[PDB]
DNA sequence: TATAATGGGAGCTGTCACGGATGCA
DNA sequence: TGCATCCGTGAGTGCAG
């Protein structure tokens, strides 16, 4: 699925804290914070383990994406290229 | 009109007689890829993709 | 000052609150204040009782509430929130078999609230709903455009709720039906229905012609379960026809009130062309075992009467504005919750048919994000919710009452014609004709008329009072276009005695068209002129002088008038100054009657009759989306004994409650050397001196501190190989101090960054092993400010996290936010107009020793040269100065409502009036008239403007009643040859401000595939040279500075790194080598199979990748 | 790794005009 | 064979975005 492709275990915790965090929402009434799942997450897991889990959990976006109503401009074109000197 | 046909056909096969192509060619085995920086995959400021 | 108004016009009702469209449709959506018991089912409740219940265990649906917001407008504004409120709703679900109750009240996430003055705050940014034209559910009948006596009939329900169908009876004399784009005869429909071939000449039995012609018993063969599976063949080519099948897809297309709504507009529009009522907003029943028609047999009778001859058989205008209606943000935002609640329904279903069937719950068998995620969408992206316009408090109202033809369920640019466009003869106080853009979007986005308000149904409607007899009522009443159609009305200054019609003669339409008609023949009158046209337009004095097409500018750029420190009214208004400036929501009010407490430059704290102390704050200096700072500004001292509805604070662009959208100046209309050619505009220095004309802009600057795989990015202000010159106003963390000066180059934020696999070459490693310092393995990646920019820092927000209150997107520690302050005095290049559309840019700032000027030493201040009037037609600016005049001298301003104003003689009679204050003065003071007033006053006479032999007062006092006075140039003392024509006008500072719009660039940043230059001041661009530009290099023959253009200054990478050394190296520029972009095309071919080859003259491959790509 | 489970689900609508290739009385 | 009829291809520029 993922365009970065992730071990199928890793995979399987994200799915974790998505599932678990919303649990939360539906307890608290509003979405939890890091800390608030790494608890319920339980032992092992503390804030900043739950917010790196998350950013590698990142799925990219697309160079074409549109700016704009119109069509005349594409999210890649105000990218720079750091590479070439 | 079969006159006509065989004329729009024939210039296909004209084409490919004259050039030196082989028909099967509009066929692929092997699908070519682009070579990648003409197809990025690139960190944008906030370390995302 | 004193405040004569003009004008007969008696106008009963007042202007209605001109967001009413915007609060007024989403509190109806919301219900938010309605005890549940007693709400209604529309909008967000409607949506509830459409989706539920759920079906095989059957969870249904009991009641929702909302809670009060998570944090106040203002909070969200600054921490990128949004300002919503959370949705619960209260559920049980039930077990089809054994009696199961479970009750839980499931968190369905936040929805966005709408602020007072009726916008929205979406990750922190104001924007809008505008609202949706499109043609409205019913069903209507319109010719066939190729068979001139044969009629198409179109069935419409509201967007993605229903197909349409036609009933275009093709030229085999029996009728058609399409559906999907598949057409087939209508006789197998009715059919399935229960009918009878008796039971429909027993209904049509007029029309032998083709009442007989649709009968064809090849059907009628049939039972009516036979035909039902008859049909799903002709729709579903390859779906074995079972009976519980077909049933399921005509009803899920055609009786199913979950994927088939007609409005409920819908419904009562073709209930009162049909004639005939209807139980619910849907085609077809199921009904007792079976289907029984409710919409299929009407149409039918009135599709093929028409095409007979049948009386009270019409086409349909359907751009009428009876058969067009809007979507308000209300509906348009429960439309998008019928799709979260849509997609929440598939996934509930889902577990309940897996997982386990008796140890569930509500809470747990519903999954809240479909909901939120369609939520969010509309309010994200949709192209309906805009980046609010709050460039002054106009521009802001006129977004609110805007009206957009394109949209998700509307019309793509490409499906527009003309028709949509046109004015229609149903705009008529409803949707202004004269408020649209120029250009592409002309006749789509629109603005709603000044009086006019949107119905419960969704249509617009506009005020009439009523005429019994001859005399006119006050009871004032709304009509749709179409009960329009059916009165005589009679125009809005039609001459009365008290309450009768005097004239013998009045001004009246039926349907539109203009009628010479007696009093007696007259129903209505029209309420106001000011009915017609939008607010803008309404500010526009003396409109009725205004060719459209000016008066058109004129509204628009009023939306782009820049807030002035300095600001002022218009001297000449049109009577709306006021409660324009009310409905802003801008300026600040009086709750009840009572004393102010205190005032202060920051609160105001006013002590009630009824012993509260309330205290309203005051909005200091505030960002708005377009740095056009948003400041209140207090207008009572403490004491101040203040009745209800006074002011107490001034808004923005606001002068004592009246919109004050610029600056009225001393105008002298006149060529003047060059400087006026073309629109541009001449000005005098002492604009800038007493502070005409400067606005106060602040611009944003973020930055981001985020953990990486390198190190993790620091704030600090610890940068290397920097100056401590370069670092004097920063304080310790690395924050520019609060209160400083800023300009191209400087740091704001110092930021530290950990350097790649560059760490340090040969090269450079050996380079500082010469110089004592190793290799530093941080980086300068502070924000600095960009070019053509700066200003006086005003504040900072550091948002951290590991501090309270916070927590950033992840892997982002800290976000440093600073706005900047500039003060910024008109300048060469600024833009300038007046409500008349004179548009024109500063091309000259003279010494006010150069300005023309008036004999008692006074110098003008605007010099607008005449040729722009002339093909213009604008002739509303001339009176605006005449009367402007007089009011410069009387200490005067003036109310001139638009076609009911100040005409001629009234306003002559007051230009003599002032003649006296700027003449008698003179000639009491010791000075007589003076000898270059006679050599203009022998040239005036060879002119004619002035009565030969007469005293020079009696011809001076001719010349002013025309406008005109003796001028004379600064740079001589000579006068003008001619009488002038100077006076006082309203003129404004556009948002076009050459500041934010002169850019340039030696080189810059590339493009990742194309290697060429980006695009944008932003980004440090470079300038597209397109097709057209390429042409006409080509036309020139100039081959070398095309070629430079196509290579070094592009995407030539050798050639271009090779000239910008041959630059700084005093060598011209080499010869350039094949762009890097046809390189990527051949790539991009050979990725399509397809081998491009460059070819020297003896036909042999030439490699244009010198071996790269070869093995 | 073992009750049994056996054919999908959402269409999207208000442009137009020309040129070519195909079907049909 | 001549003529409906469908499918595919077009539909201005730059700038702000």
């Amino acid at each position: 699925a993922r365009t970065i492709r992730i071990p199928v275990h890793m995979v399987e915790t994200i799915n974790k804290l998505s599932r678990t965090a919303r649990q939360l929402q539906q307890e608290l009434g509003r979405e939890p914070t890091y800390e608030e799942i790494a608890e319920a997450m339980g032992p092992g897991w503390d804030a900043k383990r739950v917010e790196e889990t998350l950013k590698i959990a990142q799925e990219p976006v697309s160079l074409e994406t549109p700016i704009g109503d119109e069509k005349d401009s594409f999210y890649g074109d105000f990218i720079p290229d750091e590479h070439l000197p | 009109a079969r006159r006509a046909k065989a004329r729009k056909r024939l210039e296909v096969v004209r084409a490919f007689l004259d050039s030196g192509n082989r028909p099967e060619w509009m066929i692929l085995e092997a699908v070519p890829v682009l070579p990648p920086d003409l197809r990025p995959m690139v960190q944008v400021d906030g370390g995302r993709f | 000052m004193e405040i004569k108004r003009f004008g007969r016009i008696r106008e009963v009702i007042p202007l209605p609150p001109l967001t009413e469209i915007q609060v007024e449709s989403y509190r109806r959506a919301l219900q938010a204040d309605v005890p549940p018991e007693k709400r209604e089912n529309v909008g967000i409740q409607a949506a509830f009782r459409e989706t539920f219940p759920i079906e095989e265990l059957v969870l249904d649906f009991l009641e929702y509430r909302l809670g009060e917001p998570p944090f106040p407008q203002d909070e969200c504004r600054e921490k990128d929130l949004t300002y919503q409120a959370p949705l619960y709703a209260r559920l049980q679900l039930i077990h089809k078999d054994t009696g199961l109750i479970k009750e839980d009240e499931v968190f369905l996430g936040h929805i966005p609230l709408m602020t007072e003055d009726g916008s929205f705050i979406i990750n922190g940014a104001d924007r809008v709903i505008v609202s949706q034209i499109h043609r409205s559910p019913g069903v209507y009948f319109t010719p066939d455009p190729a068979r001139p006596g044969r009629y198409i009939a179109s069935i419409i329900p509201l967007p993605k709720r229903g197909p349409w169908i036609d009933l275009e009876v093709e030229p085999n004399g029996v009728v058609s039906m399409k559906v999907n784009k598949r057409k087939f005869p209508l006789v197998l429909l009715l059919r399935v229905l229960g009918y009878d071939q008796e039971t429909l000449a027993r209904e049509l039995g007029a029309y032998g012609e083709l009442v007989q012609g649709l009968m064809d018993e090849s059907v009628f063969a049939m039972r009516p379960e036979e035909a039902l599976i008859r049909l799903f063949t002709l729709l579903r080519p390859g779906d074995p026809p079972k009976r519980d099948k077909a049933v399921a897809y005509v009803y899920g297309l055609i009786a199913d009130p979950r994927r088939y709504d007609l409005g409920e507009a819908g419904r009562y529009k073709a209930e009162e062309k049909l004639g005939i009522r209807l139980s619910g907003r849907t085609l077809a029943r199921f009904e007792d075992g079976e289907f029984k028609d409710e919409v299929f047999l009407p149409t039918l009778r009135y599709l093929f009467a028409l095409t007979a001859g049948v009386p009270g058989h019409e086409v349909d205008d359907i751009d009428h504005l009876g058969n067009r209606r809007i979507r308000t943000v209300g509906e348009l935002m429960t439309d998008q919750f019928r799709v979260g609640l849509a997609r929440l329904a598939r996934g509930v279903r889902e577990r309940m048919l897996m997982g386990s069937e008796d140890s569930l719950t509500p809470a747990k068998l519903v999954n809240s994000r479909p909901l939120e995620a369609a939520i969010r969408e509309f309010f994200s992206r949709s192209q309906l919710s805009q980046f609010k316009d709050e460039t002054n408090p106009l521009s802001s109202l006129r977004h609110k009452r805007r009206i957009s033809a394109l949209g998700p369920g509307g019309l793509t640019r490409e499906r527009a014609g003309f028709d949509v466009r046109d004015v229609h003869r149903t705009h008529y106080g409803r949707i202004c004709p004269v408020e649209t853009p120029e250009g592409a979007n002309i006749g789509l986005i629109t603005s709603l008329a000044a009086y006019a308000r949107v119905d419960e149904l969704g249509f617009i409607r506009t005020p009439y009072r009523r005429v019994v007899g001859g005399v006119v009522t006050d009871e004032v009443v709304y009509m749709t276009a179409t009960e329009e159609d059916r009165y005589t009305i009679a125009q809005a200054n039609t001459p009365l005695e008290g309450n009768r019609i005097a004239a013998e003669r009045v001004v009246a339409r039926r349907k539109g068209e203009p009628v010479i008609v007696s009093p007696e023949e007259v129903e209505f009158m029209d309420v106001s002129p000011k009915q017609v046209f939008s607010v803008n337009t309404n500010l526009i004095p003396f409109l009725e002088h205004d060719d459209a097409n000016r008066a058109l500018m004129g509204s628009n750029m009023q939306t782009q008038a820049v807030p002035l420190i300095r600001a002022q009214a218009p001297v000449v208004m049109t009577g709306l100054e006021e409660r324009v400036v009310r409905d802003s929501l801008a300026a600040l009010y009086a709750e009840e009657d009572g004393e102010v407490a205190k005032v202060d430059g920051n609160r105001i704290v006013v002590r009630y009759e009824d012993g509260r102390l309330v205290e309203y704050p005051l909005r200091r200096f505030y960002r708005s989306n377009q740095g056009t700072a948003l400041d209140q500004r207090p207008r009572v001292v403490v004491g101040q004994r203040v009745r209800k509805g006074d002011l107490l604070a001034d808004g923005p662009a606001s002068e004592n409650g009246f919109l004050a959208l610029g600056q009225n100046v001393l105008v002298a209309i006149m060529p003047f050397d060059g400087y006026n050619f073309e629109d541009a505009i001449v000005i005098s220095e002492e604009l800038l001196k007493r502070d005409f004309y400067t606005s106060i802009h602040i611009e944003r600057y973020e930055i981001e501190a985020r953990d990486t795989k390198l190190g993790p990015e620091r704030i600090t202000r610890d940068i290397p190989h920097l100056s401590e010159a370069a670092l004097r106003d920063l304080d310790e963390e690395g924050v520019v101090r609060i209160g400083a000066e800023v300009k191209p180059g400087d740091i704001l934020v110092g930021r530290t960054s950990f350097k790649g696999e560059s760490e340090p070459t040969p090269e450079e490693r050996l380079l500082r092993s010469i110089f004592g310092e190793k290799a530093r393995d941080v980086k300068d990646t502070s924000l600095r400010v960009p070019p053509g920019e700066g200003g006086i820092v005003v504040r900072t927000v550091r948002l951290r996290r590991g501090d309270p209150g916070v927590e950033l997107k992840p892997g982002v520690r800290e976000v440093v936010r600073v706005y900047v302050a500039q003060k910024r005095k008109l300048q060469v290049g600024d833009k300038l107009a007046n409500r008349h559309g004179n548009k024109g840019v500063v091309a000259k700032i003279l010494p006010v020793e150069d300005m023309p000027h008036l004999p008692d030493g006074t110098p003008v201040d605007v010099i607008l040269n005449p040729l722009g009037v002339p093909s213009r037609m604008n002739l509303g600016q001339i009176l605006e100065t005449h009367l402007g005049l007089a009011g410069y001298f009387l200490g005067q301003r003036y109310i001139s409502p638009i076609f009911d104003g100040a005409k001629e003689p009234e306003i002559k009679e007051l230009l003599a009036q002032a003649f006296e204050v700027y003449f008698g003065k003179r000639k009491g003071e010791g000075f007589g008239v003076d000898k270059r007033e006679v050599e203009v006053l022998r040239r005036a006479e060879k002119l004619g403007l002035v009565t030969p032999g007469k005293t020079p007062e009696e011809q001076l006092k001719e010349l002013f009643l025309q406008g005109k006075v003796v001028l004379y140039d600064g740079r001589t003392g000579e006068p003008i040859e001619g009488p002038i024509v100077v006076g006082q006008m309203f003129i404004m500072k556009l948002y076009h401000m050459v500041e934010d719009k002169m850019h340039a660039r030696s080189t810059g940043p590339y493009s990742l595939i194309t290697q060429q230059p980006l695009g944008g001041k932003a980004q440090f661009g470079g300038q597209r040279f397109g097709e057209m530009e390429v042409w006409a290099l080509e036309a020139y023959g100039a081959a070398h500075t095309l070629q430079e253009m196509l290579t070094l200054k592009s995407d030539d990478i050798e050639g271009r790194n090779a000239a910008y050394e041959a630059i700084i190296k005093g060598e011209d520029v080499p010869e350039p080598s094949v762009p890097e972009s046809f390189r990527v095309l051949v790539k991009e071919l050979q990725a399509l199979a397809l081998d491009v080859q460059t070819l020297d003259e003896k036909d042999n491959p030439v490699d244009i990748f010198e071996g790269l790509a070869s093995k």
